[PDB]
Order: C-alpha cells, then sequence, then structure tokens
C-alpha cells in the first residue's frame, strides 16, 4: 500500500497547478481520498474529499470553488486541480487514504505529499499544549479539546490521533477515540468523553517523537488541533 | 463382531435408560411458561437476490454474514441495515458461512468442496480469499472458526474436518458418520463440537483428540441442524422429520422433543437464546417456530418469509434473532 | 324509482371496477412474486382502468342518472378528454399485453436477454402516450346539458381508428400469430394420454383467445361501431337512448372486465390473493 | 469387512465408557442455567426501546 | 447521520448498485443440470457443450447456458438438489449401450430419472434427455436382445425399436403435464447436441411464456 504524489513545485500567485497522487498496493475505487496540507510551519489543514464513486465531493470552506478534487479509478490516481493560488496555498499537500463502513479505519494511510511553493460552524479542535518534552520510558498524555461534543448518538466519538514524524508522513494512531489503528503498539492510547480527549502514551520510545495532532470528522467540516510536538 | 456391535449398542442404550430418571417434561411442569414470545421483524435484509442458505452473526451482535446462491457473501451492518462487504465467491453453490470470532475473517463453502477463507480486514481494502481448504470429497454443509487460524468444517463426505488455515491442511478428520454431515455447533469453550449428519444421528467429537465422544441418536430423519445450549452440557438438533430434540452431553440421551402434528415440513435451522430457554428453529413452513426449550411450547412464530427459512441465528448479546430464508430476505427480529 | 335503479346498477358497477383494479394493483404492490414485466403490464392495465373507474365512471354515471351534464362546460371537455385519453390508454394496454405475449412467445432469446421492466415501462408510456395524441385534439382545435365527444368526421375517424381499430386489428394479428406459434409448439410436443393432452392445450389456447379477443370486441366493438358510424349517418341513422347507453357503458365494462380476463384468471395472481 | 467391523466396536466401547449423570440433574442444571441468564436475555424479556438496538 | 455514516450509507449504495449490476447479468442465464450415471455420456455432452461441481459455460446463438456437472457429488443428492431448483431444464444422460451391462445399468439409470422426474424440486422442471452410445447399442443389440435389461418387452431386436422402447420407458416416468422430455439419440461423434439442447430450451422458454399467457 503506497500513496505517490507528485507536482507541486514553484508556481506564481493566482497561478494553476493540479496535484495528483498515483496509488498502488490497494483498492484505490473502494476508498474515500482526501487532501490534507500543512504549511512549513503550521499545522495538518485539511483541503478536500471525494468519496469512492466519486458520488461525494467536500471542500474546505477556504479551498471551496478554487480547488477541484477528482479521482482515476481505473488509473488508481487521485487529483487536486488548484486555480488563483494564494499565498496560503503554499504547504505540503498529503493524500490521505480512508475508507468508511462499519468499524473501518479512515485515515489509515497517508502518501509522501508534494511541496507547492507561492511566491508573492466549523468544529474548533483545540491542542494546547506544544512541544511538550518527554524521555524514554515515560508515560504522556496529550490532552484535545472540541467545540462541540465530538459523540454522535451512534455512540462513536469521530476524534482521530495522528503522528507526523520529523520529515515524513502523517501516521494514523486512533481512529475513533479510543480505538487503536492497525500497525501502533498498544502503548499508544485514546479516551475521553463529550468534548475532550486524551492521547496517552504508557511507555515512549525515541521513535514515538514527533508532532501529534487532532481530528475531528463528526461535522465534514474536518479539522486539526494546532500539533501537539514531543521531543527529547 | 456385528453381535458385539449391537450387544454394545445395547448396553449403552440401557444405560442411557438407567440414568433417565425424571423427564425434562416432568422436572419442568412447576416453572412458570413464558407467555408468548412475539418478536418483530425490526429490519430486512435486502440485496440478495437468490436463496439464502447460512447466516452467521458476528461476536459483536452487530455484523452478520449471509451466503447466497447468487454468488454473494454479503456483511451487513444488522443495525443501520449497510452492506460493509459483498464478497464474490468464486463458486456460488454456498452452502454454509461463518463469521470469525475476531472479526476478521468470514468461511463460506458448498457444492465445491471447498472452505474458503477471507481475509475482512487486508491493507488494500478488498476482502480476498486468504485460503482455500481442500480435502473434503463431499460439499461443505457447515464451518465454524474455532479462532483466527482453526476452523472446523462438516462435509457431504460424511466427514467433519478441523483446520489450520495457516498451513491450509486438516489438523483432524472426524470419522464415524455414515451419512452426509449437515451442521456444526462448536462449543462454547470450542474444545468440543456437535455434528448431525443424514444418518439421523449427532455425534460429539472432541475438537483436540479427533474422537467421537458420544453419539445420539433420536431423531428418524436427516439432521439438518444442530446447536449447543449455551452452557455447552446440552444441544439441540434440527431434523427433516419435523421434529427438534435437545441431547444432554452428560446425560448422554435426547431430553425433549419439539415437534407439533400441524408442522409436518422439515427443520433447516436451529438456534438458542442467550439464556437458552427459547429454542428458535427454521422450518420449510416457510416461518421460525420458537420453542419454550424448557417446556416444549410453541413460544411464539417468526412468520414474515415467502419460502423456506434456511437459516437463523441469535446475537451474542441476545439482543436479535435473524432469519435467512429462500425467498432472499434476512429479517432481523426482537 | 327508474332513476334510482339505474343509479344503484351503475354505482355497483363502478364499485366492482374500483375494487377489481384497486385490488390488482394491490397484489401486485404487496407481493414481489407479480412484480415482473408481463404483470407489470398488467397492473398498469389495471391503474389505467381504476383511472377510468375513479375520474370518468362516476361522472358518466351521474351524467346517465341525471340524463344531462349538471357540470360547466370546460369541465365537460376535461371529462371528455379524461375519457378518451383512460378508455385509449385501455385498449392500448390490451395491445400491449398482446405484443408481449407475442415477443415472449415468438422469441424467447430476446425473452431471456432483453426483455426487461424497462420495456414494460416504454409500453406503459406508449399506451399513455396515444391516450393524450388521442384526447387532446378535441380540446385543441380539432373540436349544455349534454357533454359529448367531437362529432367531427375527421376526429371520429382519428379517434375510432387510432383508439380501437388499429388496436383491434395489432391484437388479432400478434394473438392470431400467438395462436399459430402455441399450436406449432403443441404438434412439436406431439402413450396416446399425450394426444389427448395437446388436444386439451389445443381447446385451452382456443378458449383463452377466445375469452381475451371475445371480452375486447363484444365490450368495445359495438361502441366504436356506433361511434364510426353515426358521425357520418347523422340524420340517416337514430340511436336509441337505451341501446346506446348499454352500447357506451359495455366499454366500461371492459374497464371492469379486464383484471377478471387478465388478473383474476391468472394463476400467479390467484395464489398472490390466496397469500394476502 | 473386519476393519470396519473392528473400528465400529472400539468405537462403540469407548462410547460406553462416558460417565452419565441422571436426566433429572441434567434437567436441574438446564434451569439452573435458563433462570440464572434470563434476566439477561432480550429474546425472552424484550428490552426498553431505548436500550434496543434494533428500535 | 454522520459523515462517516454517510460514507458508510454511500457504500452499502454502491455495493448495492453492484448487486443489482450482477444479479441482472445472472437472471440472463440459462441454468442446466447435468445429471447421469457414470459410465454414461455425461462427460461426452460436457465436452460436445464446450473439485465438486463443475460449472459448463457456453454460449450458443445469443443464449448463455450455465450447465452444472454435479457427478463428482457421491453424497446424498436430495440434500443439495435443491439448489438446482431453478434450472432452466435438467440434462440427463443414459447410456443406451448399458442395457446389456451391469454396475444392471439400463435400470439404474431408469430409477434415477424417475427420482429427478418425480423430485419435488422438479415437478415442473423440464428435462433434455440424452440417450447416448447410440452406435455401441446398434452394436450391441444385434448380438445381444434387449430382453436381459426388460423381460417385458416383447418386442423387435431391431436398432430401432428397442432404442424407441428404451426411450418410451423413459418418458413413461414422466407423470406431469407442465413439464416436457426431450429425448435425442447421440453418439458421440455427433456435433448436434448443442443445437439440441439450445432448441430444448428454447421449446421450454415458448412453452412457459404460453403456460404464462394461458394458451399452454
Ligand atoms: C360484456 C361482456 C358480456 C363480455 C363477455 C364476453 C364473453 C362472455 C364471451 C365473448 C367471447 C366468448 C368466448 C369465445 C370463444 C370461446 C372459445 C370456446 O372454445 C369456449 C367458449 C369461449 C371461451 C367463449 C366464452 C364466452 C365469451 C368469452
Ligand atoms: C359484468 C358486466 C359485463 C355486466 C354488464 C354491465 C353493463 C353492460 C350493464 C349492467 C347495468 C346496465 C345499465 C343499467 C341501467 C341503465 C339505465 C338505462 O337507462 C340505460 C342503460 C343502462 C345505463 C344500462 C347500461 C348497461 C349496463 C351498465
Ligand atoms: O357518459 C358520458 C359522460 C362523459 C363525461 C363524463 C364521462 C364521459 C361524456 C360522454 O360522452 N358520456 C357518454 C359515454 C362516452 C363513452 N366514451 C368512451 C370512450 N371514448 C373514446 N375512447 C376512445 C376514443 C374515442 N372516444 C369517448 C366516449
Amino acid at each position: 500500500v503506497q500513496l505517490v504524489e507528485s507536482g507541486g513545485g514553484l508556481v506564481q500567485p493566482g497561478g494553476s497547478r493540479k496535484l495528483s497522487c498515483s496509488a498502488s498496493g490497494f483498492a484505490f475505487s473502494s476508498f474515500g481520498m482526501h487532501w490534507v496540507r500543512q504549511a512549513p510551519e503550521k499545522g495538518l489543514e485539511w483541503v478536500a474529499y471525494i468519496s469512492s464513486g466519486s458520488g461525494t465531493i467536500y471542500y474546505a470552506d477556504t479551498v471551496k470553488g478554487r480547488f477541484t478534487i477528482s479521482r482515476d479509478d481505473p488509473k488508481n490516481t487521485l487529483f487536486l486541480q488548484m486555480t488563483s493560488l494564494r499565498s496560503e496555498d503554499t504547504a505540503m499537500y498529503y493524500c490521505v487514504r480512508s475508507i468508511y463502513y462499519y468499524g473501518s479505519s479512515p485515515f489509515d494511510f497517508w502518501g509522501q505529499g508534494t511541496t507547492l511553493t507561492v511566491s508573492s460552524s466549523d468544529i474548533v479542535m483545540t491542542q494546547a499544549t506544544s512541544s511538550v518534552p518527554v524521555t524514554p520510558g515515560e508515560s504522556v498524555s496529550i490532552s484535545c479539546r472540541s467545540s462541540k461534543s465530538l459523540l454522535h448518538s451512534n455512540g462513536n466519538t469521530y476524534l482521530y490521533w495522528f503522528l507526523q514524524r520529523p520529515g515524513q508522513s502523517p501516521q494514523l494512531l486512533i481512529y475513533r477515540m479510543s480505538n487503536l489503528a492497525s500497525g501502533v503498539p498498544d502503548r499508544f492510547s485514546g479516551s475521553g468523553s463529550g468534548t475532550a480527549f486524551t492521547l496517552t502514551i504508557s511507555r515512549l520510545e525515541a521513535e514515538d517523537v514527533g508532532v501529534y495532532y487532532c481530528m475531528q470528522h463528526l461535522e465534514y467540516p474536518l479539522t486539526f488541533g494546532a500539533g501537539t510536538k514531543l521531543e527529547l | 463382531l456385528r453381535q458385539e456391535a449391537e450387544q454394545l449398542k445395547n448396553q449403552i442404550r440401557d444405560a442411557r435408560k438407567a440414568c433417565a430418571d425424571a423427564t425434562l417434561s416432568q422436572i419442568t411442569n412447576n416453572i412458570d411458561p413464558v407467555g408468548r414470545i412475539q418478536m418483530r421483524t425490526r429490519r430486512t435484509l435486502r440485496g440478495h437476490l437468490a436463496k439464502i442458505y447460512a447466516m452467521h452473526w458476528g461476536t459483536d451482535s452487530r455484523l452478520l454474514v449471509s451466503a447466497s446462491q447468487d454468488g454473494k457473501l454479503i456483511i451487513w451492518d444488522s443495525y443501520t441495515t449497510n452492506k460493509v462487504h459483498a464478497i464474490p465467491l468464486r463458486s456460488s453453490w454456498v452452502m454454509t458461512c461463518a463469521y470469525a470470532p475476531s472479526g476478521n475473517y468470514v468461511a463460506c463453502g458448498g457444492l465445491d468442496n471447498i472452505c474458503s477463507i477471507y481475509n475482512l480486514k487486508t491493507r488494500e481494502g478488498n476482502v480476498r480469499v486468504s485460503r482455500e481448504l481442500a480435502g473434503h470429497t463431499g460439499y461443505l454443509s457447515c464451518c465454524r472458526f474455532l479462532d483466527d487460524n482453526q476452523i472446523v468444517t462438516s462435509s457431504g463426505d460424511t466427514t467433519c474436518a478441523l483446520w489450520d488455515i495457516e498451513t491450509g491442511q486438516q489438523t483432524t478428520t472426524f470419522t464415524g458418520h455414515t451419512g452426509d454431515v449437515m451442521s456444526l455447533s462448536l462449543a462454547p469453550d470450542t474444545r468440543l463440537f456437535v455434528s448431525g449428519a443424514c444418518d439421523a444421528s449427532a455425534k460429539l467429537w472432541d475438537v483436540r483428540e479427533g474422537m467421537c465422544r458420544q453419539t445420539f441418536t433420536g431423531h428418524e430423519s436427516d439432521i439438518n441442524a444442530i446447536c449447543f445450549f449455551p452452557n455447552g452440557n446440552a444441544f439441540a438438533t434440527g431434523s427433516d422429520d419435523a421434529t427438534c430434540r435437545l441431547f444432554d452431553l452428560r446425560a448422554d440421551q435426547e431430553l425433549m422433543t419439539y415437534s407439533h402434528d400441524n408442522i409436518i415440513c422439515g427443520i433447516t435451522s436451529v438456534s438458542f437464546s442467550k439464556s437458552g430457554r427459547l429454542l428458535l428453529a427454521g422450518y420449510d413452513d416457510f416461518n421460525c417456530n420458537v420453542w419454550d426449550a424448557l417446556k416444549a411450547d410453541r413460544a411464539g412464530v417468526l412468520a414474515g418469509h415467502d419460502n423456506r427459512v434456511s437459516c437463523l441465528g441469535v446475537t451474542d448479546d441476545g439482543m436479535a434473532v435473524a432469519t435467512g430464508s429462500w425467498d432472499s430476505f434476512l429479517k432481523i427480529w426482537n | 324509482s327508474y332513476q334510482v335503479i339505474t343509479s344503484l346498477l351503475l354505482g355497483t358497477l363502478i364499485f366492482c371496477a374500483v375494487l377489481g383494479n384497486a385490488c390488482v394493483v394491490a397484489a401486485i404492490a404487496l407481493e414481489r412474486s407479480l412484480q415482473n414485466v408481463a404483470n407489470y403490464l398488467i397492473g398498469s392495465l389495471a391503474v389505467t382502468d381504476l383511472m377510468v373507474s375513479v375520474l370518468v365512471l362516476p361522472m358518466a354515471a351521474l351524467y346517465q342518472v341525471l340524463n344531462k351534464w349538471t357540470l360547466g362546460q370546460v369541465t365537460c371537455d376535461l371529462f371528455i378528454a379524461l375519457d378518451v385519453l383512460c378508455c385509449t390508454s385501455s385498449i392500448w394496454h390490451l395491445c400491449a399485453i398482446a405484443l408481449d405475449r407475442y415477443w415472449a412467445i415468438t422469441d424467447p432469446i430476446d425473452y431471456v436477454n432483453k426483455r426487461t421492466p424497462r420495456r414494460a415501462a416504454a409500453l406503459i408510456s406508449l399506451t399513455w402516450l396515444i391516450g393524450f395524441l388521442i384526447s387532446i385534439p378535441p380540446m385543441l382545435g380539432w373540436r349544455p346539458d349534454a357533454c359529448t365527444i367531437s362529432k367531427d368526421h375527421g376526429y371520429t375517424i382519428y379517434s375510432t381508428f387510432g383508439a380501437f381499430y388499429i388496436p383491434l386489428l395489432l391484437m388479432l394479428v400478434l394473438y392470431g400469430r400467438i395462436f399459430r406459434a402455441a399450436r406449432f409448439r403443441i404438434r412439436k410436443t406431439v402413450a396416446e394420454a399425450k394426444r389427448k393432452m395437446a388436444l386439451a392445450r389445443e381447446r385451452k389456447t382456443v378458449k383463452t383467445l377466445g375469452i381475451i379477443m371475445g371480452t375486447f370486441i363484444l365490450c368495445w366493438l359495438p361502441f366504436f361501431i356506433v361511434a364510426l358510424v353515426l358521425p357520418f349517418c347523422e340524420s340517416s341513422c337514430h340511436m336509441p337512448t337505451l341501446l346506446g347507453a348499454i352500447i357506451n357503458w359495455l366499454g366500461y365494462s371492459n374497464s371492469l372486465l379486464n383484471p377478471v380476463i387478465y388478473a383474476y384468471f391468472n394463476k400467479d395472481f390467484q395464489n398472490a390473493f390466496k397469500k394476502i | 469387512s473386519i476393519a470396519q467391523a473392528r473400528k465400529l466396536v472400539e468405537q462403540l466401547k469407548m462410547e460406553a465408557n462416558i460417565d452419565r449423570i441422571k436426566v433429572s440433574k441434567a434437567a436441574a442444571d438446564l434451569m439452573a442455567y435458563c433462570e440464572a441468564h434470563a434476566k439477561e436475555d432480550p429474546l425472552l424479556t424484550p428490552v426498553p426501546a431505548s436500550e434496543n438496538p434494533f428500535r | 447521520l454522520s459523515a462517516e455514516e454517510r460514507a458508510a450509507l454511500e457504500r452499502s449504495k454502491a455495493i448495492e448498485k453492484n448487486l443489482k449490476e450482477d444479479g441482472i447479468s445472472a437472471a440472463k442465464d440459462v441454468k442446466l443440470l447435468l445429471l447421469g450415471a457414470g459410465e454414461s455420456g455425461k462427460n461426452t455432452i460436457v465436452k460436445q457443450m464446450k473439485t465438486g461441481i463443475v460449472e459448463t459455460h457456453f454460449t450458443f446463438k445469443n443464449l448463455h447456458f450455465r450447465l452444472f456437472d454435479v457427478g463428482a457429488q457421491r453424497s446424498e443428492r436430495k440434500k443439495w438438489i435443491h439448489c438446482f431448483e431453478d434450472v432452466t431444464a435438467i440434462i440427463f444422460c443414459v447410456a443406451l449401450s448399458g442395457y446389456d451391462q451391469v454396475l444392471n445399468r439400463m435400470h439404474a439409470s431408469l430409477k434415477l430419472f424417475d427420482s429427478i422426474c418425480n423430485n419435488k424440486f422438479f415437478i415442473d422442471t423440464s428435462i433434455i434427455l440424452f440417450l447416448n452410445k447410440k452406435d455401441l447399442f446398434g452394436e450391441k443389440i444385434k448380438k445381444s436382445p434387449l430382453t436381459i435389461c426388460f423381460p417385458e418387452y416383447t418386442g423387435p431386436n431391431t436398432y430401432e425399436d428397442a432404442a424407441a422402447y428404451i426411450q418410451a420407458q423413459f418418458e413413461s416416468k414422466n407423470r406431469s403435464p407442465n413439464k416436457e422430455i426431450y429425448c435425442h439419440m447421440t453418439c458421440s461423434t455427433d456435433t448436434n447436441n448443442i443445437q439440441v439442447v439450445f432448441d430444448a430450451v428454447t421449446d421450454i422458454i415458448i412453452a412457459n411464456n404460453l403456460r404464462g399467457c394461458g394458451l399452454y
């Protein structure tokens, strides 16, 4: 399972480019696909969503009308056509795999991403902790806040935990609050209630160092927390 | 040696008769009969375009797998009625489907003589065949996962098999049935399972040893359905002679008979409630009949299928009952 | 009273027609063993005849009972258009059922492969389109106490040929071809009990085609003979009131009897009514 | 068939070598389980529609 | 609904659409249950049309046939015979040159044909009867009479009359007006048994359609 994005590079402001992602190694047509960007110093910011089958498309309110997401299921390619490229559009754009059924783990695989450089009601997801100091073997509880109860009447709490390790793609840790992602050791744990949630690392190693991100998935204005960096 | 076999059978039946002090009916005349189990179709699972032969509930009591002749193995979100997976089978002649207790796998099989193991949780979002278990020379009529790596299957070749899914090989073969084996029911501890066959006999098998611990012969026609009592100390068979029977493992004898004169069709499926007081049997007369297991009274009827009710399952939380039938529908009842 | 007895007979006829076609539609909706192309056509014919029985027959019965059009004139034209539309649509559902049967019997490969409920929908749409094509010109430029269809000669020909005589020709041709195909199938089938069964099949085919075509004809042909002759025989031919009314209500009796021919004589419908 | 006869005879021998309790004790155990678990049987006692996951 | 619930519902709807498309494709299949007894010409006609169940898929004159071979199912047939309750026709194979053989072969095939004809799941299912090895039967009928199989024959020992008597004995057990038995003589060298099956299937479809209209 891999997701390789192409495109990117320097682009004049107000110009247009089209990012692509060449998926391979998985049933691309059955996955919903996202673009999630990240300014060179800022946190994750969800761009757009094209569901499996292309029947449902969502955009970030700050990009809606400007960007266009499309997928090529026979070609196993996901696209993001960008128009009127503002300075705010400079970011590393990540292509995020995502599938939705009962018990599925959305946002489980992320692409490597491409940097695009431009010259010259939404639920607020709050994680104020930043640059938390850690030492290996210690237990840390990363906190997270929601402007609205992420718990739905179905019983699910749509909060995600991603680990943005230095220099690589975000990696899913907890998909729905208290649900451990595949390949993630059971020293990470998720817990919370209502609007407040905690990511607990039982005995952290040097690999657990990175920036930990919230993400709600309840209403579909996907908003991230301002990353909680853990450093040695 | 035939004389020795006849003498041993006479000794076994005399030992069963000696222990038959008081019938289950006689002892249970002083317990309150459940009034009327009037369950109602909460959900109707549509999407199967052929007869449904098998369904199995997930251990989460929300997901269930159904097997139909349309070549599709559908996994349902029984709460929202959503289709989670639609697994296309290489052989459409499926008669059994099992859901792994972990939830990672489903099994199915039929006239292809193969138990196909499907991985529901792959890195790729598709469900694909993890293992095709070949080695049965008859059709597979039932299969049940012991765990993620062990599955017990019954076959029309009169044998049951225990498989190592990873190696794909029969860890154990369970011979001794003289007719085709229709059904399996694993014990809750999964150390032993019962199988009913077309020789009208139910045999108790030790999974680890691989031997027929006990044999139960009360039915006069093919046993199509077998189910353990929730404590694993008893099981209920369903046969073509329009009767269901309860057999005790320890007493090694038939305890109760679940028959009504106005029921003449055969029985396709049996299941117990979570407390085990209800025996739910699916019949050829297009409807499920609910039986007071302790009293052999028809506590209710799950009418609502337009063809033979071929399969039925009770959830592990006991909340719901699903009934699949030849009319291509699954109905969730409460 | 002579008015009350007429009202009672017409009301019982309307109630029986409404009940028959509503029951056919209910049987098709409530049983999925009846949800197929042939029974989609049969139940659409039932829907059309229910439209007749609820939107024309009550008003036609009041017109017959009071012997005059107690309503206005724009509503008279509206109800004449409803009458022509719904009766044309019923006759062309008879034709669509005949055509579907003819294709099933003479084109089994198409029956297996290309015959879909979309074709039933197309046939129903064509019947209703012909109904409008016959009922709109009177409201357009091709036209008290008397509510009568436009006796214009050109419109008389166009509305009697297009609604009955072309349909009668089509049904005759299609069911004669069906008759020959069934007879050829029976002779392909044909110890002597097989010969007796071939003979019984022959008489069953004769009786079934007789019921279908004879009911259609003896219901609508008198009306359309009168409706074609009188506009050209205005003064030379006089229509008695009793015979004219009986002739008019023969076609409405066809709207009553179509569910009998196509649904209540069907084994599948009988079983589905037993189940319900 | 010598092999089939000997296999059947030995199988019946290990069949008879089974300890059997009284059927009265089996029925008593069946009651013990049924009323010891009746309150958690939603099909025996329907759950309130609030707690019923199929409403 | 949640966003994830909405996407799960979308996936369920896409699944339903694929299921509907697959069922539409499958409803165009002519399903044939192939039956017979060992040394009959089951395999011969399978080769002419061209594990526990063998599926033969062939298209003839724009009609796609699914031929289900269940010979390798040495089980209780009644336990899975209802799986083919909805076949267009049963293709039954009888070895003509099996009257003088024993393993009586022709009585075994005759009883099998009776059981299939009068099975409750096949009361209205027409049967394409193949009488295979008619050349072997003709060679064996000039030497051995049709008396070992049928003592009450009392007929001529010629190929035509003996084969017709066998076919009549096989058709005698229909006992049903709805279903037909389409009998053919084959020799394993003929290449028209695909046409025989196609013609019988078209006759079955036409007869069923006439039966629907009340004309049969
Ligand atoms: C308005 C009402 C009276 C119309 C009813 C017309 C009915 C009663 C008439 C018209 C055509 C007639 C059929 C014409 C042909 C045959 C075939 C014959 O082998 C049996 C009688 C049978 C089946 C007749 C039965 C009666 C019949 C159906
Ligand atoms: C089952 C069907 C075919 C039976 C026949 C029904 C039709 C043809 C019969 C039954 C009752 C009859 C009506 C009885 C009363 C009258 C009033 C009279 O002033 C004109 C004729 C008229 C309007 C008759 C028309 C024909 C009529 C509607
Ligand atoms: O009783 C009425 C009253 C109406 C207005 C209300 C209800 C009817 C008016 C009226 O004339 N008559 C007498 C009978 C008319 C009979 N219908 C049969 C169908 N028709 C037709 N069908 C196809 C092609 C051409 N014409 C028209 C005549």
